[PDB]
């Protein structure tokens, strides 16, 4: 769910980066002809995609941090599984684990961190 | 004749038919057992028609029968359990038929008929959509055919006997549906654009031998089994055209940039590969071997449905059906035409017409070279106009504008008349008032028209236009006031008659000795001189002087007219002001540079805006988080910056205009003392108020001082002056905003002194 | 690759030229540092730095601007420590250990302030540097003074024909010295003894950047990116051009080789020059060098130090080591001009009805236009095009419009426009035209907005015509843009 939030709050931010550089170009246009009205205008409307990007941001790189969190639990079990054992089933647990979630088996994953 | 579909024997085939895939078939259904071809057709009506051209003819329709509901498919084959000859098979929605096309002969040609004779019907409890036929398992001397019903469900009959139904897995729409021999499989191209092949013994006995997602879903698919040295499964889909192997995967396949209607692999040539035929909805064939396009040629009609076969001793005849009914058998064109205009001697030009033609042309392109009434009436009392237009012609798209000034307003500005028909009258009316402060620097109002006169040329008629002048009453943007006594600025306006009551030009306005305040504050004196013949008008402000010396001038004239007077004039001794018109003018200048400054200066807060704002962007698309709130508050300092200098632009754009409209007034009372004082006609005069007068308002490219500078430099130098040193140093006449109005104000001396001095205006 | 870059600095601000670029050992000790006397960015901060190796070490502030710092030597008996004399203004300022030690004005001759330009030394006696040298100078007020070795009494005055830019010197002080002043106005002056008139000018045609004085033959540079070497008598002796502007130059020197060539900067980053038969001075930089000094430099007999346009600082260590395309006729040429060669009759008859036919439509559709006015271009002589600006639902429409005659403005004009009611808003459709002035092009602008809430677009005529005759003298067409708006 983390993967997927990130995907969204992507989507939505490129979808605002693509306005406000719109918006940049019409406020160009509009003051290269010296129509105020519509320049004044596309200036507040870039002001307002700025405050709701600078809220996306805030909200995506929460999320962030905190799939790089999981990460990290998820590889330092791994770790913590292979650790346990001396030897040539050392690897043997840690490449089967790394398959056991590339496959999203966690069944077999936690089967192979209690005996295999 | 290179590239073409040369026709053979080809028909029309109906009255507003219909046809699809599946219809057109060709064989020997007659069972002549020489290796002829027989084209069968069906309709989405009922008219089974099987022809055997003999190249059109009447010989050639076998048989026109009219079954009563419509014919989906048709197909040829061994239909029937005891005897091994070609059956025809025809399908339709509830209705399954197979016949036998039996045909007896006549002592002559004309004579011999043929009869479709029922030899089964099964009863369909679901609505078809297509079916195939083969040899289901490995079972010889039959052709036991599979019909798809459309709610995905394969019904396999064993001829004469309904063997089963197995409902297809996961499909909405129905989709193509082949069998292959080589794999005994069933093949369809399902909704989610899947190829599945199924084992026949599998559906027997109820699931999927193997998938393929190919990116598109397929109108045919031919599994072709004339060669058996490597079985392939072509498909043809609604974009792509894929060959694929018995396995599954893609042997090949080509990306077609147009949208395919039928495809048809035919015999093959080469050692391994396989021709095939492919038409467009662009009615063009193409030949292929394996991806490469060995052939194109185009067709007369969109082919719904083509074949290949041998007719009337000829093999490879290109067989193709429409879904109107253009039936056509044809063959390829191979003859590359000379590129050559053709030598025909009967058609010769016709010089006499043409040159009487080109002689008229001619006439009017040597001439080249060497009807509606408006009239506007004010009314004397926000004063309503009524404009009055006529014609003597049917004029058509006629529009009506009025344009008064900046000050003065209109409460309607534009009229629309589509068509009017001859010598017939519209009438529109609106009313002007002042919204504002200053003066208007004129109370003449103009209304143009602009109408299309239909010729014989253009029959949207050449575009025309033609204007009218009102004159508001000063009345609208005044009222009498306190006459003051010592003002500012001052003029005296000398007059060669006896010295009029200000009370009878003014009735309007009560009194000797007059006052005015215009609606906005302005106010003005005017004195009539006891001793002198003369007038004296007097102001704060050298602008406001203007609309009352007029309007002196006019009611002087229009009076000393009423009563019958003729000698009078204006005269002006003393100096053209020249000193508090320049104020004016600097005054302008000064608004206009600022402007250059405030642009300048919005132009810079924008670009830092830019890349502020870029910056932004770039830390938004990062994925890892990043502090950025120092960016952020510099963003909020350069819009609020951005802010005020665009109402700073603003205000000093409404200072400009302001500015603007005063120094027009000024110029207009400048020139009227420089006509009244060296007596310039009515010409000089207009030489002056085009010169002087320019343009409406400033803009970022011409403004004021540029225009009338240039205009008073052509006139300095082709009028008055005679030296050339000066002619090219001093007197240069050039189109972007100055840096001082020295030059301008120099020439504009200058002007006045060498018209003092004699010197006249021309043009050339 | 001849060079071995020491140094190649890149942000270090460094603006001298190579009359103010004197390298010496002006504390003794036999090791050698860089006197550079530069204005700074601009005319700010003139400072004195000197460079010991790799980096600054001291920059003494001074007055104003240094038009030239040199060094020369002052004990013919046993050689001391040499000083370094800086100009600024009438001042010029002897430093010793390159500390601030004595300075010297120029006598104030009808306050009438003076200035130096240019300072140059030459030998005494022997012709070696173990000898003395003694100075030549020129100054704005057109006067050129060589003065004894330590500056403390006038030796010579001289006149020259115009302001100096550019000094050079050869030769004894008592057998014989040739003194070549290279001046503003376009040309050199070689002063010799006894001179009531310089008596001696050479023209080159321009102001020149520089100048060499090799063994025997002088070498100017011209502004026009050449070099030119010259005789001492007046006559030209050979010219050679470069690829780019020069910059600056200077006296290139190697005693172990005896070659002795001329290091030219240019503008293409690049120093070359084609020497009687050797291919040599032929290095390149990253950005363009304005000032060149090729001298002993820390230790080493052959450094070679620059700065460049933007600042910086460049160190080059010099090692001991030291047919025609006529196209292709194919197969189908000569088919086609065989068919030609048979059948040409019909070809020229069909072509000739033909142009009959073209002739009589281009005439029809030319009394057309002229019919309905269509021409933007057509006595009255006018042009008009028009311009649309703008992506919005507002357009700037800019109309050109050029009066194309001798001598005659055009007074009574105005513009109509034509347009849809429905899609545009005009303001002022109807404006009077201001005196055309023969030769110029009048950029008349009007604001069109799109009114149209969906993407429609529509055409807009602009008709020119005269007030009184109501037939257009021109008209143009503008296809407006879609809206791209809200």
């Amino acid at each position: 769910e983390y993967h997927s939030v990130h995907q969204k709050l992507s989507a939505d931010m490129a979808d605002n980066s693509n306005l406000i550089r719109s918006l940049l170009v019409q406020a160009e246009d509009a003051r290269l002809m010296r129509d105020m009205k519509t320049m004044k205008n596309r200036y507040k409307e870039l002001y307002d995609l700025n405050k709701d990007l600078l809220n996306g941001y805030k909200i995506r790189c929460n999320n962030h941090t905190e799939l790089l969190g999981s990460l990290k639990a998820v590889n330092q079990a791994i770790q913590r599984a292979g650790h346990l054992r001396v030897g040539k089933p050392k690897n043997q647990v840690i490449t089967a684990c790394r398959d056991a979630i590339r496959s999203n088996n966690i069944n077999m994953l936690f089967r192979i961190m209690r005996v295999g | 004749s290179l590239f073409k579909a040369r026709d053979w024997w080809s028909t029309v085939l109906g009255d507003k038919e219909e046809f699809d895939q599946g219809c057109l078939c060709l064989a020997d259904v007659d069972n002549t057992g020489n290796g002829q071809d027989k084209i069968i057709v069906g309709s989405f009506m009922g008219y089974l028609r099987i022809f055997n051209p003999h190249p059109a003819q009447a010989e050639d329709l076998l048989l026109e029968v009219h079954l009563r509901d419509p014919i989906l498919q048709v197909e040829v084959g061994k239909f029937v359990s005891g005897t091994e000859m070609l059956h025809l098979a025809v399908l339709h929605s509830r209705k399954l038929c197979v016949y036998s096309v039996s045909g007896t002969l006549g002592n002559v040609e004309h004579g011999n008929q043929y009869q479709i004779k029922l030899m089964y019907e099964h009863n369909l409890q679901r609505t078809a959509c297509n079916m195939t036929y083969g040899s289901f398992g490995g079972v010889k001397g039959r052709d036991l055919i599979c019909i798809q019903s459309v709610d995905g469900m394969l019904m396999v009959f064993e001829q004469e006997s309904y063997a089963f139904g197995r409902f297809l897995p996961g499909s909405l729409l129905p989709g193509p549906l082949a069998y292959s021999s080589r794999t005994d499989s069933f093949i369809t191209v399902s909704s989610c654009h899947q190829v599945e092949s199924y084992k026949y013994q599998v559906l027997a006995f109820a699931v999927v031998d193997w998938t393929l997602n190919i990116g598109e879903q397929a109108i045919d698919i031919c599994i072709v089994s004339f060669i058996q040295s490597a079985s392939s499964v072509f498909v043809l889909g609604e974009r792509n055209f894929f060959c694929l192997k018995d396995n599954g995967q893609i042997q090949f396949m080509k990306k077609l940039d147009y949208s395919p209607s039928c495809f048809l692999p035919y015999c093959s040539v080469s050692e391994g590969t396989i021709n095939t035929l492919i038409g467009n909805h662009n009615n063009m064939l193409h030949i292929y071997q394996d991806v490469t396009l060995k052939w194109a040629t185009q067709l007369p009609h969109v082919p719904v449905a083509v074949r290949v076969g041998c007719l009337h001793d000829l093999k490879g005849v290109i067989v193709t059906l429409s879904d109107d009914g253009h039936l056509q058998c044809s063959y390829l064109g191979t003859d590359p035409s000379l590129f050559q205009a053709p030598k025909v001697e009967s058609r010769e030009l016709n010089y006499d017409e043409l040159d009487m033609e080109l002689k008229e042309l001619q006439k009017v392109i040597k001439n080249v070279n060497k009807d509606l009434k408006v009239s506007a009436m004010v009314s004397p009392n926000s004063v309503t106009v009524k404009v009055t237009l006529k014609n003597r012609v049917a004029l058509q798209k006629i529009k009506l504008s009025i344009y008064v000034q900046p000050p003065l307003v209109l409460t309607g500005d534009q009229f629309t008349f589509e068509f009017m028909a001859p010598e017939m009258t519209r009438t529109v009316g609106f009313s002007v008032y002042l919204k504002g402060s200053y003066s208007p620097p004129e109370l003449e109002g103009n209304a143009v028209v602009s109408y299309s006169r239909p010729t014989e040329r253009n029959p949207d008629g050449i575009p025309r236009v033609s204007q009218c002048k009102f004159r508001l009453p000063l009345k609208l943007v005044c009222l009498p006031g306190q006459p003051s006594k010592t003002a500012s600025h001052k003029l005296t306006i000398d007059t060669n008659k006896s010295p009029v009551s200000l009370l009878s030009l003014f009735p309007g306005f009560a009194v000797n000795v007059m006052g005015f305040r215009f609606l906005g504050g302005s106010q003005v004196t005017l004195l009539a001189s006891k001793t002198s013949q003369r007038y004296r008008i007097q102001s704060e402000q050298f602008e406001d002087l203007w609309l009352i010396t007029n309007e002196l001038i006019i009611r002087l004239q229009e009076y000393f007219e009423k009563q019958g007077i003729k000698d009078f004039t204006c005269s002006f001794s003393g100096s053209v002001p020249l000193e508090e018109y320049f104020e004016l003018i600097d005054h302008h200048f000064e608004l206009r540079i600022n402007g250059e400054k405030l642009e300048e200066l919005l132009s810079e807060r924008a670009v830092q805006f830019r890349a502020i704002q870029r910056r932004l962007l770039t830390r938004f698309k990062d994925k890892t988080p990043a502090p950025l709130q120092h960016l952020d508050t510099l963003l909020d300092g350069t819009y609020k910056q951005v802010i005020a200098l665009a109402d700073a632009v603003e205000e000093n754009q409404d200072n400009l205009f302001q500015s603007f409209t005063r120094l027009k007034s000024a110029t207009h009372l400048v020139i009227l003392l420089i006509g009244l004082w060296q007596k310039l006609s009515a010409d000089q005069i207009a030489i002056l108020e085009a010169a002087f007068l320019p343009l409406q308002q400033d803009t970022q490219e011409l403004g004021w001082e540029e225009t009338v500078d240039a205009a008073l430099s052509h006139l300095l130098k082709t009028c008055l002056s005679k030296s050339s040193k000066e002619q090219a140093l001093n007197l240069n006449s050039q189109l972007g905003i100055p840096k001082d109005t020295s030059q301008l104000k120099k020439h504009i001396t200058l002007f006045c002194d060498r018209l003092a001095k004699g010197g006249r205006l021309c043009l050339s | 690759s001849k060079w071995l870059d020491s140094l190649s600095d890149s942000m270090a601000n460094i603006h001298t030229f190579s009359a103010c670029l004197a390298l010496a050992d002006f504390h003794g000790d036999g090791e050698y540092k860089l006197a550079m006397g530069d204005l700074g960015p601009d005319g700010r901060q003139p400072r004195l730095k000197v460079l010991k190796g790799h980096t600054l070490v001291s920059q003494k502030p001074l007055p104003d601007l240094p038009a030239a710092a040199v060094t020369f030597l002052m004990a013919s008996h046993e050689p001391r420590t040499p000083a370094l004399a800086i100009a600024s203004g009438p001042c010029v300022y002897v430093y010793k250990n390159l500390k601030p030690y004595f300075k010297f004005s120029l006598p104030s001759l009808p306050r009438r302030q003076t200035v130096i330009t240019t300072m140059t030394t030459l030998k005494k006696n022997l012709a070696d540097e173990d000898a003395v040298s003694c100075l030549v100078l020129g100054t704005e007020n057109k006067e050129l003074l060589v003065l004894d070795p330590e500056a403390f009494t006038i030796l010579a005055k001289m006149s020259l024909p115009s302001v100096p830019a550019f000094l050079e010197a050869s030769g004894q002080f008592d057998v014989e010295f040739r003194l070549a002043a290279a001046c503003r106005n376009g040309s050199i002056y070689i002063l010799r003894r006894d001179s009531k008139r310089p008596k001696y000018c050479i023209e080159l045609g321009a102001q020149p950047v520089g100048l060499v004085g090799v063994h025997k033959v002088l070498v100017v540079g011209s502004n026009q990116d050449s070099l030119h070497g010259f005789t001492y008598k007046g006559k030209r002796l050979w010219t050679v051009q470069m690829p780019a502007a020069i910059l600056a130059m200077n006296l290139l020197e190697q005693h172990s080789r005896g070659l002795q060539a001329v290091m030219a900067a240019l503008a293409n980053e690049e120093v070359r020059i084609y020497h009687d038969k050797v291919l040599l001075n032929v290095i390149r930089t990253p950005e363009a060098v304005t000032s060149l000094c090729f001298g002993r430099y820390g230790r080493e007999d052959n450094t070679l130090i620059m700065t460049t346009l933007g600042g910086g600082l460049i160190i080059k260590i010099l090692k001991r080591t030291a047919k025609l395309n006529v196209p292709r006729k194919t197969r189908l040429y000569v088919d086609q001009t065989l068919r030609e060669r048979e059948a040409g009759t019909a070809m020229h008859r069909t072509f000739q009805a033909d142009l009959y036919l073209l002739r009589l439509r281009a005439a029809r559709a030319y009394v057309q236009a002229l019919e309905s006015s269509l021409s933007p271009v057509s006595r009255e002589p006018l042009k008009l095009h028009a311009v649309v600006q703008g992506l919005g639902p507002t357009f700037k429409l800019t109309l050109h419009l050029q009066n194309t005659s001798t001598a005659r403005p055009i007074l009574g004009l105005v513009v109509c426009f034509l347009y849809n009611e429905v899609l545009y808003a005009l303001p002022r459709a109807f404006f009077k035209v201001p005196l055309l002035v023969p030769g110029l092009n009048y950029p008349l602008e009007t604001f069109v907005k799109s009114l149209s809430d969906k993407g429609i677009s529509d055409i807009i005529k602009v008709l020119v015509l005269r007030e009184g005759q109501s037939t257009p003298l021109l008209s143009a067409h503008i296809n407006m843009p879609m809206s791209e708006g809200l």
